């Protein structure tokens, strides 16, 4: 869509920036077409006189279904690494429109004899919903907030206090 | 917009759980005995805060340990629920207990708990330090039964100027305190735990006669009882219990009248369609 | 680390998977917390030879 | 501010406990029983015999 | 539109193998089709976030978490083929009916592996007098966890725990102790 | 953060000018282990077995099709600590050479 | 004279009930002999006892009397033969002694 | 629900004296 | 029992150390060692047992 | 299918045998086509780490569904008791 | 492949009941005076077989006639689960006791009876042969009990020192002997009967040191609970009732330790997803 | 003798149950060192207590008096390197006894 | 199901009617 | 792990040199198991009556399919112990002869 | 311990008041009144402990 | 590195012990010549676990 003149003949559409470490990922899947589906639902509630209020309303995940050629093994074989993937949120940019907080749902190949080089899939993503989008965070390694532990249950070492003297004394 | 809170009480502090959560609070009062209840299915709970909530809240260190002499013993938390539009609030306090069970009801990718509180679960008192009154009169004992519980007390009925021989020298602990002022005179005479207020009257009168509440908008029908009327309604931060309701209704004309309030089901889900309480009424003197 | 297996009641020996756990979490604990003793590296070599 | 001083006096409060003091406050503190903190210098070599 | 020319390194030859023979079965297996959807679970209702703490501190927070709140279902693939030999046929029916089997499918340049048959569809119609149409499905039992476990050896296995509960008395010719004797005493 | 025991071309352990061990971290270290464990046959770890490369099985044999080759040579890649994935491998092949060529994407 | 299931493994644990004894041995290859560690009732009673054919297990007097019992194999302990081949037995106390009358006059 | 039923019932046998 | 046993010492040294110095002659003298004081030890202790 | 022979050139393609008598029914039934589809079910199990044991697999009934024309009365009546008959495989 | 059989003993002989049919049975263990129950369905039964079991099992015989000095009353069934692959068997014995009540919950055309077992349903026994001790020690007390039973017996706590004036001739049938074990004495040392084991101990202790199980991998997340840790498993014969566990988690890192077992729910269905064993266990000292 | 479960966050609060008593501490970094806030109890025993290798924190009689125990830290507190190299034990009464009676004649 | 339940709470009658 | 008593073509017991009895083990003894279960008729097992091969019910007779006759001799091939399946089951009729030729795929 | 402690009071000063005489001139006059009386007045007060 | 028998008067094998020497000859002249063995050295650690 309008919004930015680029003034540059050579954009990028899509883009999976691994969240952490800032990295392209899978920066050769040729996309066909993506879809960014939102979601809510509604909380209606009859009430005695015929009428009906709506109450509030939750704000469900989004989900985005990108449908992708992959012409390279390589290429496959990060996507499968994507789905594989449990401890890294991917940013999703496909035209001047970006969601953070993605991991893959869902991955679909499909090799059949119309495409014999490449393979056709079907990513889909979901959106990792979070209480704060906006966290708040701090410069200097001092000053946290304090996170406790509760109950513990020390565990148990046998040294005496002979070898923890000679290991202060070394 | 509800605007739903489970505020713990916890050696660092209170950990609000908000709304943005999703949080499923089931509450059941009564002019009983009993001791109201409040399930608490919580969601989206992280590492950090599962093991400062559930490893605190445990059945032990009274049994197999010492570690009692007051409070601290077991976490005491409060619900605190409402609306939110324009920029003004609403939030009531619905529920205040300590906590008696905690179980996991949703495996992975949802690690969900699903904890059980009580009021007044600090039956894990002092054995009844005070001895209760040998020859006192009903209002006496129960004024003592409060003093006993910590809890301040609105006694109001008829039975007070009655005399009692012995009124509760057999009881055990604190809880049983309300057993016994339950157990005698109980045709009518129901005494229960509001909260933080413990409550001795009449179950033909309302505890707060200028606080009746005008019901005119209800979820259904305001429909007939063997007792009184009975409703459903979406939460409205003035409706306790023991308290007066002036329902008016339009689908069954034949109900409208002042009723007192027996029972009370808050059903309170921030991400889920059910926001309603039901009352259970019997009509007032 | 190796325990006892000499003890009283005759010679107590353990499996191999504990004896090279064992070995491993020793060499852990002297070369360094985070060192990779993966079977084909010079550490893991050495951590195979002495739980041989 | 307001957080600096409140850091540095707690930096500094039990500071004239020799068993928990630190630095030139424990060297001020070890100093009147004659226990000095030394100097870090370094060998000192003269007279080097350099061929070319 | 020489077929036989096929790629070197994503070969388009379909081989599934057996987990225990390590062997290729059901060769001549005319494969018109394959589909293989590999899905996922991710958390539904909003995690908790505990900001006002400091840089990457919340980051390891974080990824634990989101360690912890996706599951991952195996994989499952839909070959479509044509039969054309009355054997093959046989031998996909009778692995089917057996309770247990596990193949390695490898596909284009897939290699799933630890796959067991879920489904099997046998169309026979008037279109296709010879041969006849197959539409087999199959799922991951179990997905691909390294075993480094402790091997090259009868010994330096773990032990592993037979908990006997009742224990039989005998058979076979003996009479007690002097049976045990004589049987012993035979160095056999 | 992976360390690991700086070694030669010979696979032998090659101490510095003042004879003694560098233990080389993170990116160095990973590149190293990552050409160590390339070069291991399969079957040689008398405690993992089923590791390490097919070198006779899927390489160096009248193999039909070297998705086995790339397979057994992308698990050796990524038994490798701190690894990740693969960005690209290639199989390339000359007249009597297995050229391959890997991208890991090692997280540090 | 009750005979004790076996499994065809190089390393296995095996408790039970019998006797009115709760005996547990863990059977393990070492090197080209099998040795065995038996525990009654959660006490060790002996480790590294070598297993042969006839010979009995728990071969002191303290670890048999008051009618204890014992355990004895067919054959030299063979773990790729348990099951179907080697069987291991336990002997009560009465049958025990009479396998003892009857082995030492040999 | 059966399960909140059975806890409640046993909540109300727990008082500190056990006899 | 009956399938092998191994325990060789040597067994710990890969493909890669085929021209090495170092790990291959650590191992190597290790291996001796432990051969000079467990199989020799035990060896000439059953001959003073004899 | 291949793998057997005819060398027959009046060879019937499908035949319903009832399994006791071993004999022919519905022998005019005009078939256009077979569909035999097998079923099983897996046993999905996800646990702890990010992972799901399929466990076993439990056999389900096969299904055929038989695409035919009846030219006949008789035949049509042959199906109905065909469908009607609970007593024989 | 599971393995789950049903052995029954009847005077021809055992039938064993394989996983071919369609069985699905839920035992419930844990460590009260409570007798463990097991309700298993079977569909699938033949005219012959259902004419051979639901005959056997009966109320009468007892009641309106005599038919009754020892065992055979009521069938005994033992139950036989565990995994099989490459050959190797795992089946461990899960439950043994005595059917109660026959029923059928689904009709036609699958006739598929559920029949529902206690352990311990000889409770009709020779109405106490042998006296109760007069004056005797807990120990002892306990041994006459797990004798006239004819259970063996593990007695494993600090309490079998102490004398008892008279202990349990109030006692009516062998059942209530367990009760009155498990009545005296009962903050921690609560006794109960396993399969053919009578275990007598305190709750914080484990019924074999030696005989730890090592848990790894689990089915969802162990969570907290009021008194130790909860987790479903993936059927393993080695876990009993009692039984020490020695919890490793990983979604969870704060229920590390070891524990020993309360409770336990076997969910076994051949035929059907639910194959799990749900362990309630409490901390282990 | 009991190492305590820490986790390498700068600023972290810890209770447990060790020593027939209710400890608490509370571990931050104060400018370039180390403190601890200890409460015992309920009541808050200390606050700003330097932590430093093999230096009990408890310092002052009043406090790990009597038989309470003490804790100490094998080395200068750190907490980037806290669960892996950098330790704090808990002494009971006895053996923080036999510590002081080690440490005072060095 | 509470229906096992209730066939639980049942088992408590032994062969003594007392009565 | 099939074991069998050695036989020869003339199907009896034959011996060996020193006048003993071979116990085949195996590979061999599935073959022979499979060649002796090929030629048993149906009904001649008194144990099991519809065991066997249908030599006269659906081979040797004029019928209209043979397709009876190719799943009675799978059955009688899969029948024996350590057969798991067939390969290929090759069915030729020449002018009088109806050739059958077996691939079983025995794990051992 | 390690990595750093800030407590510079400058921090609070963004590159837009650049060129600001003002906030800059509040944010350096109560820095150096910061620094005269708590920095410098302990450095004095360690002189008189030493 | 030597096992001490007591002939006839304390029947015993005794070991000797002290191998550290040996152990670190071994590391010297097959890993190099010029090893530094000195202790807090990844080597040093190395030669004192084997020889423990």
């Amino acid at each position: 869509m309008l919004g930015i003149f680029t003034s540059l003949l050579s954009s990028r559409s899509f883009s999976i920036v691994d969240q952490n470490t800032n990295q392209l990922v899978a920066a050769d899947l040729r996309i066909s077409r993506v879809n960014t589906r939102f979601s809510s639902v509604g909380q209606r509630h009859m009430l005695e006189d015929g009428k009906t209020k709506m109450d509030s309303r939750t704000i469900h995940p989004m989900e985005i279904i990108v449908e992708v050629f992959c012409p390279s093994i390589d290429v496959v074989d990060q996507i499968n690494q994507l789905l594989l993937d449990r401890d890294t949120l991917y940013k999703v940019i496909t035209r001047g429109m970006v969601f953070e907080r993605m991991m893959c749902t869902s991955e679909a190949l499909n090799q059949t004899p119309d495409m014999i080089s490449a393979t056709p899939a079907r990513l889909t993503f979901s959106q990792v919903l979070v209480q704060n989008p906006k966290p708040i965070m701090f410069r200097n390694a001092g000053d946290s907030s304090m996170i406790d532990r509760g109950l513990a249950l020390a565990e148990d070492v046998v040294g005496s206090a002979g070898d923890l003297f000679d290991y202060a004394v070394n | 917009k509800r605007i739903l809170r489970v505020t713990f009480n916890m050696p660092y502090g209170p950990e609000v759980i908000r709304e943005d959560l999703d949080v499923r609070v089931r509450i059941m009062k009564a002019a009983l005995r009993i001791q109201n209840r409040a399930t608490m299915e919580i969601f989206g709970l992280t590492t950090q805060l599962r093991e400062s909530l559930l490893s605190q809240f445990t059945a032990w260190k009274h049994r197999q340990r010492q570690v009692g002499r007051e409070d601290e013993l077991m976490i005491k938390v409060s619900v605190e629920a409402g609306y939110s539009d324009q920029g003004r609030e609403q939030v009531s306090r619905v529920f205040v207990g300590e906590v008696a069970i905690v179980d996991i009801i949703s495996p992975p990718p949802d690690i969900g708990i699903r904890i059980q509180c009580y009021t007044r679960q600090i039956d894990r008192t002092k054995t009844i330090r005070n001895m209760p009154p040998a020859n006192t009169t009903f209002v006496k004992f129960v004024e003592w039964g409060a003093n006993e519980m910590g809890l301040n007390f609105i006694c109001d009925t008829s039975y007070n100027d009655q005399v009692l021989k012995n009124p509760g020298r057999s009881i055990t602990v604190a809880s049983a305190i309300l057993a016994s002022i339950q157990d005698m005179y109980m045709p009518d005479v129901a005494a229960f735990v509001d909260d933080d207020i413990l409550i001795v009257k009449d179950r033909d009168k309302v505890i707060r006669p200028d606080e009746v509440t005008n019901v005119n908008s209800f979820v259904g029908i305001p429909s007939w009882s063997e007792w009184g009327v009975e409703f459903q309604c979406l939460f409205e931060p003035s409706i306790r219990v023991a308290g007066g309701v002036a329902v008016e209704s339009l689908m069954n004309p034949s109900v409208n009248g002042n009723y007192v309030i027996t029972a009370l089901e808050y059903d309170l889900a921030s991400r889920d369609r059910p926001f309603y309480i039901k009352v259970m009424g019997s009509p007032a003197a | 680390a190796n325990y006892n297996y000499i003890v009283d009641t005759g010679v107590i020996v353990a499996d191999t998977a504990d004896v090279l756990s064992d070995v491993e979490a020793e060499f852990r604990a002297a070369l360094g917390a985070n060192i990779n003793l993966a079977a084909s590296t010079p550490q893991g070599s050495l951590v195979a030879a002495e739980a041989i | 501010a307001r957080s600096s001083v409140m850091r540095n006096e707690a930096r500094i409060a039990n500071t004239i406990n020799p068993n928990v003091s630190f630095g030139t406050f424990l060297d001020a503190i070890c100093a009147l029983m004659g226990i000095e903190r030394g100097s870090d210098l370094s060998t000192f070599g003269y007279g080097v015999q350099v061929t070319g | 539109m020489n077929s036989f020319l096929k790629s070197i390194l994503n070969t388009p030859t379909l081989t599934i193998r057996d987990d225990v023979t390590k062997l290729p079965v059901w060769k001549s297996l005319q494969v018109k089709k394959v589909e293989i959807y590999s899905p996922a679970s991710v958390v539904s209702k909003p995690l908790a976030t505990k900001d006002q703490t400091e840089a990457q501190v919340y980051t390891e927070a974080l990824d634990i978490d989101v360690k912890n709140g996706k599951i991952i279902q195996p994989v499952r693939l839909r070959i479509n083929a044509i039969c054309p030999d009355l054997s093959t046929v046989e031998s996909i029916m009778n692995a089917f009916n057996d309770n247990t089997s596990t193949f390695a499918i490898t596909s284009k340049s897939i290699l799933a592996d630890k796959m067991a048959i879920m489904t099997l569809d046998v169309d026979q119609s008037p279109d296709m007098l010879n041969a006849a149409e197959i539409n087999m499905e199959f799922e991951q039992v179990e997905p691909p966890v390294l075993n480094e476990f402790d091997p090259a050896f009868p010994q330096d296995s773990p032990t592993y725990g037979v908990q006997i509960q009742s224990l039989s008395d005998a058979n076979l010719l003996d009479l007690g102790a002097i049976g045990d004797s004589i049987s012993s005493a035979a160095k056999s | 953060s992976t360390s690991t025991i700086r070694t030669g071309t010979n696979n032998d352990i090659l101490l510095d000018d003042n004879g003694n061990m560098v233990i080389l971290r993170d990116v160095e270290a990973c590149a190293q282990d990552v050409r160590a464990a390339m070069l291991m046959r399969t079957g040689e770890n008398i405690f993992d077995v089923n590791s390490g490369v097919g070198y006779f099985e899927y390489i160096f044999s009248p193999q039909k099709s070297y998705d086995d080759a790339r397979k057994s040579i992308a698990d050796a890649i990524l038994s490798s600590p701190d690894v990740t994935g693969i960005e690209q491998l290639d199989i390339d092949i000359t007249g009597e050479v297995f050229g391959v060529d890997a991208k890991v994407i090692t997280i540090h | 004279m009750k005979k004790i299931p076996l499994t065809a493994v190089p390393n296995q644990a095996i408790s039970f009930n019998a006797g009115s004894s709760y005996w547990k041995i863990r059977l393990y290859q070492n090197m080209d002999m099998m040795n065995a560690d038996i525990s009654r009732d959660g006490v060790i009673v002996c480790h590294g006892v070598r297993c042969f054919g006839g010979i009995p297990l728990l071969q002191y007097s303290r670890q048999y009397r008051p009618d204890y019992g014992n355990f004895v194999f067919d054959r030299d302990a063979d773990w790729t033969l348990f099951g179907d081949g080697i069987n291991l037995f336990y002997l009560d106390g009465a049958e025990f002694a009479e396998y003892q009358a009857l082995a030492t006059r040999k | 629900q059966l399960t909140t039923a059975i806890q409640d019932a046993q909540n109300d046998s727990a008082t500190k004296i056990l006899y | 029992t009956l399938p092998a046993y191994n325990s060789d010492i040597q067994q710990a040294l890969k493909w890669l150390h085929n021209q090495a110095p170092g790990i291959t002659g650590l191992i190597q003298r290790k291996a001796q060692w432990y051969d000079r004081f467990s199989r020799q030890f035990w060896a000439n202790w059953e001959r003073d047992v004899f």
